[PDB]
């Protein structure tokens, strides 16, 4: 039987890093103000008001 | 949004669609109009508003904020008048058929927003005021 002094230290796995893989973006989500009307009004407004 | 850019860019075609839906004449679109607005009792109403708008303003189809005032009481003169309710004061705004899509009469908000800048109609700018005039060149 051994008792330890000294917590383990995780080891860092090193090379490239990971990029964001998810469902959607997180902290880079923001959205477009749109005047008040439902989701047919507003896809309507973003499309005839926008250049891509 | 075909009929109000038909109505709105084209000031015959909104002296027209006016004569033919005040006095009950044939208007080639008398379906959009009755499957546009529900079942209500502002026909009469409507009527009246549009009697003072043409005989305040006779120069009237000029101007595309008139013209949209006018295409919306219009619209709101023909609709499916109800048989057994009395005739109600026109609403600032109404709804539209099987849809949460608001219709204003100062489009202020839903689906006509005229700035004074320019003329939205359902999402697109149909005037843009000061370049861009709705006819094209020659």
């Amino acid at each position: 039987w051994t008792q330890m002094k000294k917590l383990p230290l995780l080891k860092e796995k090193e090379g490239p890093p990971s990029p964001w893989r998810a469902l959607l973006l997180g902290a880079d989500s923001e959205y477009i103000v749109c005047p008040p009307g439902t989701d047919q009004e507003a896809i309507s407004w973003i499309h005839s008001q926008s250049e891509i | 949004k075909s009929l109000l850019k038909s109505t709105i860019l084209h000031a015959e075609r909104c002296k027209e669609f006016v004569g033919n839906m005040l006095e009950e004449y044939q208007d080639p679109a008398e379906t959009t109009v009755q499957s546009l607005v529900p079942i209500n009792t502002w026909g009469k109403s409507a009527k009246r508003k549009l009697q003072e708008e043409i005989t305040s303003d006779p120069d009237w189809h000029q101007c595309p904020r008139k013209r949209a005032k006018m295409s919306y009481l219009a619209i709101i003169a023909g609709s499916i008048q109800d048989r057994d309710k009395k005739q109600t004061n026109v609403p600032r705004a109404f709804m539209l058929r099987g849809s949460q899509i608001e219709y204003d009469m100062k489009a202020t908000r839903g689906l006509v927003v005229d700035t004074t800048n320019r003329i939205i109609v359902g999402g697109e700018t149909v005037l843009r005021e000061g370049k861009g005039g709705p006819e094209g060149y020659v």
